[PDB]
């Protein structure tokens, strides 16, 4: 009576050999872009928002410091634990997209170019997004395993060591994705979920560069600057191949932060979120559900931090206050301020988001902290509130799509590599510069009658083309990347690749211990601190294959 | 000969006892200590509590009181209450059930016919539950003492409302300053930075049309037919169908911070659960006078089918469950549903023997197949022989008088365990679209807007992983080896036995979570290992009478076991799951035995600082943990085994006494020397060990160590946890001993000559009462320590009774 126990098969499901199939090929392929907008969490958002608050740009925010405790532990480098659940989640989430990616692989390679025109065009996007993991996963851990054998069996995946490469061999393998993702990759992309050949290249770039700032040692300090790796970052920023996608600045920064103008000719690649898409509540950028401002009754976490509100200010001529920036709060009447302050953090006085009926107060509605944490509001992330595209679930999202690249990433990376390089093209680096803040010079859309309404005197000027100093040339160039990036979570990072991530942290934990209380007994460990530790889950599961990051045994 | 036996039972039920919370004015006093303690000024705190505090002479703060305004309120809108929050979400219960039952039987045919009413009034606000059932059961020898036919049938309609998730729980970290209505009567709430945690009571009313509806038939129709003299065979067939319907209602709200944008919203569930068997068993039977015989050989066929499906709407214009039907709804929708099932066929056979009451033998054999394994192994085959020596029979030892009896008993059987999931073989891939809800994002859906248009209709979707499959996967097998002693003294007076089992369990069956790097859907059901499990029994007990007609039987009972794990897959070892938390493999070791950090005590001066090995967040106030590496830093190779939850002995004693028509009987149950381990004391005893800020906390953490309080055990207060003192300490174990009272029960018994005065039998009263005192050790800090991680106990029960019986 065996005929009897066969009867039965699993119900509304592809078992695995079926998988494979081709007719399920193109379902794996958009799996894996899904994850990035659906395998996020209010805790661990795959922005990186949540372990930027170690940075000189923001502060945890909510009620007070016992809320979140992981995250005050990481905001002042005290308390963190190889066990904390938070990281331990980042890891395992980034592998999750991982597994699409090459789920989507294991089929893809066994297709037939004849009968699929779109193979390779296909294999691009997957290595490329598995890319964007591995180098988010190498910002925030350093000590990576590298997963990119897509025909890996489950039980070959218990061997795996997180030392089998070295550090420049790691960057390098997520440079051997990104450079086949360019050498693959369409010129345009008529479905923009998808990356053009343009942002395979940024990307490829991007990672040059922190591969540049070598860390070739055992602990995280720096080992020399590679020119062969800055070479490449020249290389694949050349504006002939971003002509060839149309893209380049917008008219106003504002635009690369507003539902009306989602994927402009800024946004190299960026992540859809949605509504109205069939999904229970919409695919929803969830990953900001705690950084919505108090207004709405929950949660005003990522606080913007007076240094950075401080360091748009500008002398009489219209250039920053590299030496003086910090000594007195920005006094709106008296200061010359850089328009992009309004941009990204809403003060108080002041309409949130450009809504003039929502003006921030310093009250119990707009600080869930009476204060603790300050007044201030990030507005990148955030949209108007009387927007059709705000819904409310378990916590507070919008649609607003998430730029993982901005063209101004791409000119002042350019700029970066070639002041660094020192050959006569500092001048070139500086003209880039002021493509970028020339820009940011005019912006005043949506906020010209701040003038007179509110008194605020603008003023950005350029610098001049004339010769400058490398160590002078990067000292702007620092800069331009600190006010073009406020609260866009790039902050913590820059500092580690540059390497002075214990002078910068420190120095801010003491200017800012009179404004933040939370900030008192604060204090980075240098070689140790530049990197979150390695799972202890993980490293307790791995029977022996996983290596601490040093200074955390 | 007809019988009629009707019953019925009123009981009460109460819980007795809850982990103490935060006063609304304790919480102020935490929070301020908290703050201080923390060097931080308590008058910036978000809350709005006005604190006037000093010093005490010594240069130590001291709080010299507090004032909250009314109101909660920049615009007064919520009031500040001392909400007992527990007591406001709990109730007294009442059971009600009657139950009458006729039985006619004759020479030729019988017949059975219940009907049972249950009805209970759940410890919960807003929560019921009851259950009318029928009866009617029967059969017919359509041949004298050759061929009959059979029937049994029993039918139930079911009708709850339940608790959602963990209320209580919910309803013991809300704080008690927020009131359960507000200034206008309306639902109250959190507002400002407050914790973000609904109203329990407002929860429990929205919640109380939630109401489903069960229904279930089951039974069996067989034909028993015997052939000449001492063979029957017989086959029967049996069935079990259930089904369940409910609408559950989403209505909208604000209360405060805690809003819902209202959202109007049901969902219609129906769940199908359909189960079949059918068996034939032949059965021949001797007995050559001094010489019996039983053998018996037959097979038996189950299936199961259940399925489920849902449909949801939202937007509605009348917020009553009347108007709110799918039908009537007028924004976005959702279907769901899917099945699954098995089925199993097992073969079999038993062996019986004696001699002339004395040698006895019995053998077992079957073979079990089961839908869920793939083909590769999906059979299995259990023998099982045991074998008996009852020896005062015996011919020589029959002068000893005093003992009466004395048997000797030992098995040797294995057995099989199948119950996995029903896809437990299968690497899954699910079209999760994402039409489904979802704490805080982490949808794990398949869609995305490729083409970036914001979405506007239906999107691109795809499949994901749920499970990687073996297809290696095989049944589970103990096998225990039994042996004891029946044994009866004086006069039929003294009885007892004693065992000592050994089962042994082999290729256990657990589904294993994936390694991180595997990634998505990295889980899967192995078998992973054995484990062995070996005691010693010893029941005995006395009984008598006396002049004044007490008759007692006092029946008690001591348990011990040990339990020891045997071989594991590197992998599985080294990941904790069975025990070790990942710092140390299980393998000679207890099942559930923990390892972690050693506590000890409290850093009470900065010299027991300096003058210990270097702590990460240590200071004066802190725990301090000690350093088993002796190598001079805490790190985290500084941990040994510290939980094993193996019972040092465990005992039982049962008492009746019957004295002048009444009828006493309690029944005792207890523990020695366990161990236990708990989260709870995250709750009661620290401000800040928890991932969100400001919930209630318990009772004894007012107790902290403070400079006005030293010679503490309980570390200070601080608003961020430092030393991580939440890192897996002796702190989290105390001693579970315990002994418990569980049942005592009176009853009067009318005598019987005047019972048939008004036509009856026995006609006997009784009052009990279930989980009525407990007895915990002096180091357990309680709530019922045999569920230790739950901060309430089980509610009391108390019954009133009657059993008629014409
Ligand atoms: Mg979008
Ligand atoms: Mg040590
Ligand atoms: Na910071």
């Amino acid at each position: 009576c065996d005929d009897f126990l066969d009867r039965q098969v699993p119900q509304g499901i592809v078992t695995g050999d079926q998988i494979a199939s081709p007719e399920y090929v193109d379902n794996l392929v958009i799996s894996a872009y899904a994850i990035w907008a659906t395998g996020d969490d209010i805790n661990s958002s795959f922005s990186l928002w949540n372990y930027d608050v170690r940075s000189d740009d923001c502060y945890k925010g909510g009620s007070g410091t016992e809320d979140g405790g992981v995250f005050n532990a990481l905001e002042i480098s005290k308390g963190i634990n190889t066990t904390d659940w938070n990281i331990n989640d980042i890891w395992k989430r980034l592998y999750q997209c991982i597994t699409r990616a090459n789920t989507a692989l294991q089929s893809l390679d066994q297709m037939d170019e004849k009968t699929y025109p779109l193979k390779n065009q296909r294999i691009a996007e997957m290595r490329f997004l598995r890319g964007h993991a591995h180098f988010m996963l190498k910002q925030l851990f350093k000590k990576i395993v590298i997963v990119n054998d897509e025909n890996m069996e489950p039980d070959a995946y218990n061997e795996l060591s997180n030392t089998t490469y070295t550090n420049d061999e790691q960057w390098q393998k997520i440079a051997d994705d990104f450079q086949f993702a360019y050498d693959n990759l369409p010129e345009v992309q008529i479905e923009k979920g998808r990356p053009a050949q343009a942002a395979a290249a940024a990307y490829l770039a991007k990672t040059y560069l922190y591969k540049a700032y070598r860390q070739d040692g055992a602990d995280n300090a720096l080992t020399g600057i590679n020119e062969e790796d800055l070479k490449q970052v020249v290389k694949y920023t050349d504006p002939l191949i971003m002509a060839k996608g149309g893209y380049g600045l917008e008219t106003d920064y504002s635009m690369n932060f507003l539902p009306q103008y989602e994927n402009g000719a800024e946004s190299v690649w960026a992540i859809q979120y949605s509504i109205n898409d069939g999904t229970y509540n919409g695919n929803l950028n969830w990953g900001m559900g705690l950084t919505t401002p108090q207004i709405l009754g929950c949660c005003d976490f990522h606080k913007p931090s007076q240094n950075l509100v401080n360091a748009f200010k500008t002398d009489s001529q219209g250039k920053p206050l590299f030496s003086t920036y910090d000594n007195e709060n920005y006094e709106v009447a008296t200061d010359n301020v850089d328009p992009r302050l309004f941009h990204t953090v809403g003060m108080p006085g002041f309409p949130y988001k450009y809504n003039e009926g929502y003006i921030i107060q310093k009250n119990d509605d707009w600080s869930r902290s009476k204060g603790l944490y300050g007044y201030y509001v990030s507005l990148k992330e955030n949209v108007d509130p009387d927007c059709d595209c705000l819904k409310k679930g378990s916590y507070w999202a919008s649609s607003l799509n998430h730029i993982v690249i901005r063209y101004a990433d791409v000119l002042l990376m350019r700029a970066e590599a070639l002041i660094q390089l020192n050959d006569g093209r500092i001048t070139d680096a500086i003209s880039l510069i002021n493509e970028v803040r020339s820009r940011a010079a005019g912006s005043t859309m949506l906020i010209f009658n701040y003038k007179e309404d509110y008194g605020v005197n603008f003023k950005v000027t350029p610098y001049d083309l004339k010769a400058y100093a490398q160590d002078e040339a990067m000292k702007m160039l620092k800069w331009e990347r600190r006010v073009e990036f406020g609260m866009e979570s790039s902050r913590f990072f820059d500092l580690v690749r540059w390497g002075e991530a214990k002078d910068v942290i420190n120095a801010y934990y003491v200017t800012e211990a009179s404004r933040c209380s939370i900030y008192k007994n604060a204090g980075f460990t240098e070689n140790k601190n530049e990197y979150l530790p390695v799972p202890f889950e993980q490293i307790s599961a791995s029977n022996g294959n996983y290596t601490q990051n040093f200074g955390w045994h | 000969q007809i019988k009629i036996n009707f019953d019925a039972s009123v009981s009460a039920s109460m819980y007795q006892s809850k982990m103490n919370v935060l006063n609304t004015e304790q919480y102020g006093r935490a929070m301020w200590q908290a703050y201080v303690n923390d060097g931080e000024n308590p008058n910036g705190n978000a809350l709005g509590y006005a604190y006037n505090w000093g010093y005490n002479a010594d240069g130590n703060p001291v709080l010299y009181g507090m004032t909250l305004s009314k109101y909660l309120d920049s615009k007064n809108t919520m009031p500040v209450a001392d909400t007992d929050w527990f007591d406001e979400i709990t109730r007294t219960g009442v059971i009600q059930q009657y139950n009458l039952s006729v039985s006619n039987g004759s020479e030729k045919g019988s017949s059975f016919f219940s009907l049972g009413y249950y009805k209970n009034l759940g410890v919960i606000k807003d929560t019921d539950f009851d259950r009318f059932s029928a009866r009617m059961n029967s059969d017919y020898k359509l041949i004298d003492d050759i061929l009959t036919i059979g029937q049994h049938f029993t039918l139930n309609r079911t009708s709850e409302v339940q608790a959602p998730g963990g209320i209580i729980e919910t309803a013991l970290d809300i704080p008690s300053a927020i009131p359960v209505y507000a200034s206008d009567g309306s639902w109250g709430g959190p507002v400002g930075g407050w914790p973000d945690r609904r109203n329990p009571r407002a929860v429990l009313e929205y919640n109380k049309d939630n109401r489903y509806t069960y229904w279930r038939m089951f039974g069996d129709a067989y034909v028993n037919l015997t052939p000449f003299k001492g063979f029957n065979l017989r086959s029967t067939f049996g069935l079990d169908y259930a089904n369940k319907q409910a609408r559950y209602f989403t209505y909208p709200y604000q209360e405060g911070t805690q809003t819902n944008n209202g959202k109007s919203a049901v969902e219609a569930k129906q769940e199908h659960w359909t189960k079949w068997m059918w068996n034939a068993i032949a059965t021949y039977q001797l007995e050559v006078g001094k010489h019996r015989g039983d053998v018996m050989i037959g097979m038996e066929l189950n299936r199961e089918d259940d399925s489920h499906f849902s449909g949801y709407k939202e937007d509605f214009s009348i917020l009553t469950p009347d108007y709110m039907w799918p039908d009537a709804g007028s924004g976005t929708a959702q279907a769901y549903g899917a099945g699954e099932g098995y089925s199993l066929v097992s073969f079999f056979g038993k062996m019986n023997y004696s001699y002339a009451d004395r040698y006895l033998l019995s053998l077992t054999l079957r073979r079990d197949g089961s839908s869920r394994f793939g083909k590769n192994h999906r059979y299995a085959t259990f023998p099982s022989v045991s074998l008996g020596w009852r020896i005062t029979q015996e011919n020589f030892m029959k002068e000893l008088t005093w003992l009466d009896d004395l048997k000797l008993r030992a098995s040797w059987g294995q057995t099989g365990n199948q119950e996995i999931s029903n896809l437990a073989r299968y690497t899954i891939y699910a079209p999760n679209y994402g039409t489904t809800d979802s704490f805080g994002g982490q949808s794990y859906g398949t869609a995305y807007d490729i083409t970036g248009s914001n979405g506007g209709g239906v999107l691109p979707s795809g499949f994901k992983r749920n499970q990687i499959g073996n297809d290696n996967i095989k049944w589970e097998t103990t096998t225990q080896t039994n042996v004891g002693i029946d044994f009866s003294l004086f006069k039929q007076s003294l009885y007892g036995s004693l065992e000592y089992y050994y089962k042994k369990a082999t290729d256990i069956l657990t589904e294993m979570a994936g390694v991180g790097v595997l990634g998505e859907g990295g889980s899967r059901w192995i078998n992973s290992g054995a484990m062995k499990n070996q005691g010693f029994e010893f029941n005995l007990g006395y009984r008598n009478k006396t002049a004044f007609g007490l008759t007692y039987d006092l029946n008690g009972n001591i348990s011990t076991y040990r339990n020891e794990i045997l071989e594991l897959p590197e992998t599985v070892a080294a990941n904790g799951k069975f025990g070790g938390n990942g710092v140390k493999s299980v393998v000679g070791h207890t099942y559930g035995a923990q390892v972690g950090y050693i506590a000890d005590g409290i850093f009470k001066s900065q010299d027991e600082v300096d003058n210990h090995a270097t702590q990460e967040g240590a200071a004066v106030g802190r725990i301090r943990y000690r350093d088993i590496d002796h190598n001079g830093v805490i790190d985290e190779r500084d941990q040994n085994w510290i939980y094993d939850p193996t019972p040092s002995f465990s005992y039982g004693l049962n008492i009746y006494l019957e004295y002048k028509n009444f009828d006493l009987t309690m029944f005792w149950q207890g523990v020695q020397g366990v161990d236990i381990i708990s989260d709870v004391k995250k709750k009661s005893d620290f401000w800040s060990a928890s991932n969100v800020g400001f919930l209630n906390k318990g009772t004894r953490l007012l107790n902290a160590w403070s400079p006005t309080n030293p010679n503490s055990d309980i570390p200070a207060l601080t608003r961020s946890d430092t030393n991580n003192e939440q890192r897996v300490s002796t702190y989290f174990v105390e001693n579970g001993s315990f002994l418990k009272l569980r049942n005592i029960q009176l009853g009067y018994t009318v005598p019987a000559v005047i019972s048939k005065k008004m036509r009856m039998d026995r006609l006997r009263f009784y009052c009990s009462a279930q989980n009525l005192l407990t007895i915990k050790s002096k180091n357990f800090t309680g709530e019922d320590p045999e569920n230790p991680n739950f901060s309430y106990p089980i509610p009391v029960n108390i019954t009133f009774g009657l059993n008629i019986g014409f």
